């Protein structure tokens, strides 16, 4: 394909942190950058620093009260906001730290600027790993997410494109993005997630949409221990059929590392290559794409996967020997660019997946 | 035919409590409370496995928005909330009515978290400490760089840095003074950075040695629990249950179990392991060891017709057996299948181990483990299959610990050889089952009849009946029999479970 | 101070941890000189631990004359927490007992209110007077309505509860009551698998209402049910129907004392709801018998056949 | 003491309990038919039948007393905990326009039904005489029979996800969080 | 109640006058008895019904009407001046030792009075509101059919 | 007074209930000379002792009779009550002045003949 790649990075994004024991850390974004520059990928990409988002730009999706609470809340004065903390779920589930608003603005500005560069034709691939918060919904924090920057980026994309595809390969259901566009045919959301007694609670096979957006929401509920050979056998046919029938003008891809083997919260068994195969397959279609990096709670694995995927977007295959970045001590015994799957058992039988794909293909008939 | 549909459905359903619900559904349809679609879907759930009755029913009755379970509709009053930056297109495409909220989708109960082993927890703790040290050091370094840029010639970072350095609660006054003392904070921060970096070096050493031992254990899931599950699931009852289940499934719709042996060197490897255990074990007398070796060699040479001379220096056939011989054969097949699985990846794993490159920037220089290299448990050269066999022989002898054997297998096969952790116990059980095949009169007579039949090589159809009748005469009248069929053209084994069908 | 390592963050080795955890293509510095500002956005031009009203946890506004604490909303009228009363606060009964409760002459005041309301209402005057001495209290059904339905129970918080509220493991395929194998209704197989090949087995569920067993792959489903409502297999009556709209709901279960039964004499065409039984006067349960159901079904099929063939 | 309620009304009350405390639904306020309208229709339909003034003035007295008791006790004992926030909002909407809140003109026919369900306990916790209790019980039972007659036009069963004019509405997360968390 | 046509009422009053004033009891079993009328009704009406349930209802109604005319004839379907005649018939049935079948003795005059007081008999029972309507509808249909064929019967 | 035609003449007196009936106004009629030579009860007061003393309890005989006469079920509640009333003269109404499958198959068979001949 030989696309031109815009890459967004803010050097201050890594200086914000959640609580002491909180699994979600922006530091991995600082790590994936350190590999990317040390592999020499800056010679193939255009590196930008997006202007942070403003309150009015955030309020295109969220409410004024929620955004106003986010711009005022502080760990010091949390006791003065007792009704808003339960309104917006910014208490114990999603904590409040020192750099919440600037981090949210950085993420949203990155996503919106990437979408804007895709609109103007400046590039054909926009990369923003700070983005990808796919859980916040317009009035409340959810799943460690406080601002849905994917929705803002898709809104910026809809000003030039008739149809936009959104693909989610995180273990969690993309509840915020699916809910935001649940009644429209302009945006088609497709999620591959673990369904059961898992956090998003939503993402059933019968959640195809409401109203004009009926049949424009696809959910693939999977089981524990899925591996690369099965994940790709599910992912390629569904995405191919969506591409032929929905025919999107642009695609957003949330590359969350929650599906990698060895994650704290995830329960999948995907290696680095099985996770990057999805990005390669989506890139092989030729339409404009925006890659965002969402979940992931093992920094050494998600950073390596993001660096490998960024290399793949630049039409190169990176060497398996690390280039001695700053955080060299994080990368285990062999110090290789690889993520090793475990020997855990796969409970995704071919019959269950066959039934799921049959249902999805039956629903997809009414999108062309 | 319309008159007999109800009794047909009654017979097919096979239960009264379900036929009652079927009649209730039919009644609901008969009172104009159910449209035809729900009736057809319910009768699909009832008689859909049958293909003729369902089609007949559909052609008789003349069959010729879908809300999701995880979305509610809010009242329009609670919809208009001021979004200042929203536009006409934004109002057009964004959804404000339907809401999902996982808590409702959780049925107000909660979510189940994924179980994690202790090695993963240790890895998480190491990562947490690394992240804390790096976060503090980098934040201090960025504040230092900004301060140097100020002195020599993006809001909360410096404030939180100087609030962390000054914990006396006086730090706010220092921030105020900074807004109106730059060298003072400069020299304080540089010293903090230096001491934190030294502590980070020492902790990095400690963390490296700690992680470098539990990393491979963290990725082993089925292996950790393995050597308790193998003991519980490799019993006679489990195998009988498996074959009985296969037979029951077949009868609800002569070759219950199928085995294919594509290699014969594995037989010699299993014989070598068995002989090693027999020589080592202090559980049999001196003549009994020779008797066990002779039994094993004779059985393997007679059943599979491999050889009789090279084996000790290294036309379908049928066997009617009781539980003992079946269990012995199942143990042999278990060992063979495990060794075959570890052997068919010989070339790939051997190439990986030999062509395993190392990083030159810091891996070769500083951060390496010769721990497995100090005991020769690194598989350099020493072809992986033969090295695994040698280590298994060492473990059987007793001069190798289980921990180091498992660790070498984990690091050499990427946790794909976890099923060999019990090779010693499986070999011991195979030897014990070979022994009980000697010290039982009935089993000895059955084995003698099998030897006579196998060596006859020219028998009529009566070989199928009179041989089975004689074996049953040597057998009891209540417990099971198994028919093991061997084909030499492709070396194929078929096991049939004749519980009492011979009576 | 103390960090996650348990050390002041400046020490390092921690000798005990040492003994426990031991055996015995350019850099990033050029990222500050190659980031072009991107500002081409199209939008860039812009005493008790519970509540005396509901008996539940949470933040409370306490009283001083008694050990009773109320929620801010569990109060008449509700009080906004930001606009604190900022003064001596009591509940209704404390105010009444401090200010009005003269027990020797209270009856005279009640009679005065009685005669004051005698012009309009005297059957409720005592009830109206009895309302100022009571604190707010959450509504609950008065314990003789719940007992009418022997399937409804009260949860810990007082909410409605009904009878729908509750590696390789081969023993789940065994009944354990008779030693037989659990045979799936859809496929007529148990699919036990084997220890050699644990991927040949299928998970089985054994529905909680009629005890019939199903495979997770035969009924489309991903995981087991362990926390939410009880699982019900697809072999049951809907008990709630939307007919094109009109809503039909099956009657609740009544205690057998008031559960009236009746057998009609018509037995061929008899309009009943889905409240039947195969063998105050608004909850009759018709006893219908199987032959009548057969005749009704055949009648409906034949009548619809004529209705369509007339056209 | 003892109140004879028709079984269908008990089913209605249990359905209300299930909707509020399990489905997290509330009432669509202001109601299409309020308590005042129901009582006025009952009085007009019943008084027009009988002719004895002694039995006709008692009906008006009973209706007026029922209205007063509802107005005085709805904010005290007739609301579940989830509904209280809604109540508070109404009060604010009442306080911003200087208009006092009159609950018999907002709530209707389902809060009256649960008003005359704890009347035995309210009567028991008083110093009332015997024949007054008998008269109150008789009037309440007559009203309950009349309401059971006209049950289909006051308690319909339509899903909030399908009809905008149902009796119950779904609550939002921002509402439920404040209601049951603060 | 039951909707009895005016002509059938006139026939009943004519029979009342012909029995209670000018005593002229009719002859012993006539050419058309209750059984013949009921079988021909069930035979000629069943050929215009397309529903098996309606066929079952018609058959059950006819059989029940026969079995109810058996036990009601001598009970309350005879005038005093006729009872003695009934008695002699009974005595004959006693002497010959042949069972009595009153469907095949009385006919087309005594079945009409059988469905003339049925509302009274139904009201003095505990039948539900839905089966009584079916009985009334069946009796009305039979009455209309009998009024159609009046010149050849009576 | 004969409580069947409400006239006068030679009656048959009762014992439990003060009622008098004619010898010919009975079902079955009795010869006037042929006395019972014992205890005689009318249609009433004989079902009363039948249901209050000999059988077990009330409202159970009716169900048994209805179940027994399930072949004619619409008239069962009338057939049960017909054997409880004394005979009366016919006064004007005052406003004039595997046996189941055989039936199933026959019903379907006749119904389908009607269907076919009506269609064409
Ligand atoms: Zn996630
Ligand atoms: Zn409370
Ligand atoms: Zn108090
Ligand atoms: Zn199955
Ligand atoms: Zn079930
Ligand atoms: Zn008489
Ligand atoms: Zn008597």
């Amino acid at each position: 394909d030989k696309r031109r790649v815009a890459y967004f990075y803010d050097a201050d994004v890594g200086n914000y942190a959640y609580g002491a024991g909180h699994p979600m850390k922006p530091h991995r974004i600082r790590m994936a950058h350190s590999l990317i520059m040390n592999y020499g990928l800056y010679k193939k990409m255009e590196i930008y620093r997006a202007k942070p988002a403003t309150k009015q730009e955030m309020c295109q999706f969220h409410t004024d009260e929620y955004i106003d609470f986010l711009s005022r809340v502080t760990p010091d004065n949390l006791e003065m906001f007792k009704r808003e903390s339960v309104k917006f779920n910014v208490g114990d589930d999603c904590p409040v730290f020192d750099g919440l608003y600037e981090y949210c603005s950085i993420s949203g500005g990155g996503s919106m600027e990437g979408a804007a560069r895709l609109n103007r034709g400046k590039c054909d691939v926009a990369v923003n790993y700070a983005g990808g918060l796919h859980h916040a919904k317009k009035s409340e924090a959810s799943g460690f997410c406080y601002l849905n920057d994917i929705v803002l980026g898709i809104i910026e994309l809809l000003r030039y494109h008739p149809r936009v595809l959104y693909i989610d390969i995180d273990v969690h259901h993309g509840d915020g993005v699916e809910e935001a566009f649940y009644t429209t045919d302009r945006v088609m959301t497709c999620s591959f997630h673990k369904y059961g007694e898992f956090f998003p609670g939503t993402g059933e096979l019968r959640d195809i949409g409401v109203g004009a957006g009926k049949n424009y929401a696809v959910n693939v509920p999977l089981r524990d221990g899925i591996d690369d050979a099965t994940y790709r056998s599910v992912f390629e046919p569904v995405i191919k059929k969506i591409m032929e029938w929905y025919q999107p003008s642009a695609v957003v891809l949330q590359c969350g590392g929650d599906s990698l083997s060895g994650d704290r919260l995830g329960c999948f068994n995907l290696s680095m290559e099985g996770h990057a195969n999805c990005v390669n397959y989506v890139k092989s279609f030729g339409i404009p794409m925006m890659v965002v990096g969402g979940g992931g709670y093992t920094m050494r694995n998600v950073a390596r996967t993001w660096c490998f995927e960024t290399g793949l977007l630049n039409n190169v295959v990176l060497d398996k020997d690390l280039p001695y970045n700053e955080y060299y001590e994080y990368y285990g015994p062999d110090y290789k660019l690889s993520v090793r799957p475990s020997n855990m058992f796969n409970v995704n039988t071919p019959e269950y997946l066959d039934k799921v794909m049959t249902n999805i293909f039956a629903n997809l008939e009414n999108t062309k | 035919e319309e008159v007999t549909f109800f009794e047909k459905a009654k017979r097919y359903i096979g239960n009264k409590h379900l036929y009652t619900e079927f009649l209730k559904i039919l009644n609901l349809y008969s009172q104009d409370i159910l449209d035809l679609d729900d009736l057809v879907e319910k009768v699909d759930f009832y008689l859909g496995s049958n293909k003729e009755l369902f089609t007949w029913f559909k052609n008789f009755v003349g069959y010729q928005e879908a809300f999701g379970p995880s979305y509610k509709r809010l009242p329009k009053s609670d919809t208009f909330m001021p979004c200042s930056g929203r536009d006409d297109m934004c109002w057009e495409v964004l959804n404000d009515e339907w809401v999902g909220h996982p808590v409702w989708a959780s049925e107000d109960s909660g979510f189940i978290a994924h179980r994690k082993n202790q090695y993963e927890e240790t890895l998480f703790k190491i990562e947490e400490e690394r992240h804390e040290y790096d976060f503090y050091i980098e934040s201090n370094l960025r504040t230092i760089q900004c301060l140097e840029t100020i002195v020599n010639k993006s809001m909360t970072i410096y404030k939180k840095v100087i609030r962390k350095v000054y914990d006396k609660e006086r730090g706010f006054e220092i921030i105020d003074a900074l807004h109106e003392t730059a060298p003072v904070v400069l020299k304080r921060l540089k010293q903090k950075d230096e001491e934190w970096r030294r502590a980070q070096r020492e902790w990095n050493k400690v963390w490296r040695e700690l992680e470098q031992k539990v990393f491979f254990k963290s990725l082993d899931h089925l292996g950790l629990t393995f050597k308790q599950a193998d003991k519980k699931l490799l019993t006679t009852k489990q195998l009988i249950s498996e074959i009985s289940s296969i037979k029951v499934d077949q009868t609800n719709k002569k070759s219950q179990l199928d085995f294919d042996f594509p290699d014969k060197n594995i037989f010699y490897d299993i014989l070598c392991l068995a002989d090693t255990f027999i020589t080592h074990t202090t559980a049999y007398s001196n003549p009994d060891k020779e008797r066990l070796k002779d039994l094993l060699k004779y059985f393997i040479s007679l059943f599979f017709s491999i050889s009789f001379e090279k084996i000790e220096e290294s036309s379908i056939f049928n066997l009617f057996a009781n539980t003992n011989i079946y269990i012995f054969f199942r143990h042999w097949t278990t060992i063979y299948e495990r060794l075959l699985e570890i052997k068919q990846m010989n070339e790939r794993v051997t190439k990986e181990i030999n062509t395993r490159s190392t990083v030159t920037f810091a891996k070769d220089l500083d951060l390496l483990s010769s721990q497995l290299s100090e005991m020769g448990l690194d598989f350099v050269g020493e072809d992986a299959y033969k090295q695994v066999l040698r280590l298994s022989r060492r473990l059987i002898n007793g001069d190798l610990e289980h921990q180091w054997f498992e660790e070498s297998l984990r690091q050499a096969y990427n946790n794909k050889a976890f099923k060999l952790y019990t090779i010693d116990k499986v070999t011991q059980s195979l030897v014990k089952h070979a022994h009980t095949l000697m010290t039982d009169a009935k089993t000895a007579e059955i084995m003698a009849l099998f030897v006579k039949d196998r060596n006859a090589s020219t028998t009529s159809a009566k070989d199928q009946i009179i041989y089975r009748l004689q074996v049953r005469s040597h057998m009891s009248n209540t417990e099971n029999m198994f028919r093991i069929e061997f084909d030499k053209r492709t070396l194929h084994v078929s096991i049939q479970y004749i519980a009492l069908d011979d009576l | 101070k103390v960090s996650v390592t348990g050390l002041p963050l400046n020490k390092g080795p921690s000798e005990k941890i040492k003994r426990e955890s031991l055996w015995n293509d350019l850099k990033t510095f050029l990222t500050e000189n190659m980031t072009e500002e991107s500002n081409i956005r199209s939008t860039i031009g812009w005493n008790e631990d519970f509540c005396s009203a509901c008996n539940q946890s949470g933040s409370f506004l306490c009283c001083d004359t008694c050990p009773k604490s109320f929620h801010f909303l569990c109060l008449d009228p509700p009080i906004d927490p930001n606009n604190l009363p900022k003064g001596d606060w009591h509940c209704n009964e404390c105010k009444f007992k401090i200010f009005i409760n003269n027990s020797m002459a209270t009856l005279k005041k009640i009679e005065s209110n009685f005669i004051k309301q005698n012009n309009n209402v005297k059957i409720f005057a005592k009830l109206l007077f009895n309302i100022d001495s009571h604190n707010p209290k959450q509504f609950q059904l008065p314990n003789y309505i719940k007992e009418t339905f022997p399937a409804v129970k009260t949860g810990s918080r007082g909410q409605y509860s009904d009878e729908n509220d509750k590696s390789y493991n081969p023993d789940t395929h065994i009944d354990s009551n008779s030693g037989k194998f659990l045979i799936c209704y859809k496929c007529n197989q148990t699919r036990l698998g084997s220890w050699s090949h644990p991927e040949n087995s299928r998970l089985i569920m054994t529905c909680d209402y009629c005890q019939t067993p199903w495979h997770l792959d035969c009924v489309p489903r991903a995981s087991f049910k362990n926390l939410g409502s009880k699982w019900k297999c697809p072999l049951h009556s809907p008990t709630k129907v939307y007919k094109k709209y009109k809503v039909w709901k099956k009657q609740r279960l009544i205690n057998k004392k008031n559960q009236l039964y009746y057998e009609p004499l018509q037995k061929i065409g008899y309009q009943n709801n889905g409240n039947i039984q195969i063998i105050n006067q608004d909850f009759k349960i018709t006893q219908i018998d199987e032959n009548s159901i057969k005749y009704d079904f055949f009648d409906k099929i034949y009548k619809s056949k004529m209705v369509q063939k007339r056209k | 003491i003892s109140l004879q309620i028709p079984i269908k009304l008990k089913s209605v009350l249990v359905d209300d309990w299930e909707y509020v405390t399990k489905d997290k639904k509330i009432c669509r306020l202001p109601a299409d038919v309020t308590v005042e309208m129901v009582l006025n229709k009952y009085e007009h339909e019943v008084s027009q039948e009988l002719e004895s003034p002694g039995s006709q003035s008692q009906l008006s007295e009973y209706c007026a007393g029922l209205k007063l008791y509802f107005d005085k006790c709805l904010g005290n004992m007739l609301l579940y905990r989830l509904e209280r926030l809604q109540y508070d909002e109404l009060l604010k909407k009442s306080s911003k326009d200087q208009k006092p809140l009159v609950p018999i003109r907002i709530y209707g026919a389902i809060h009256l039904l649960r008003l005359i369900s704890v009347l035995p306990e309210l009567i028991s916790s008083t110093t009332m005489d015997l024949q007054s209790c008998q008269l109150l019980i008789k009037q309440t039972e007559d009203f309950l029979v009349w309401l059971l007659m006209h049950v289909d036009e006051y308690f319909n069963d339509k899903d909030p996800n399908r009809s905008d004019d149902a009796l119950y509405v779904n609550t939002s997360s921002q509402y439920e969080g404040v209601a049951l968390g603060m």
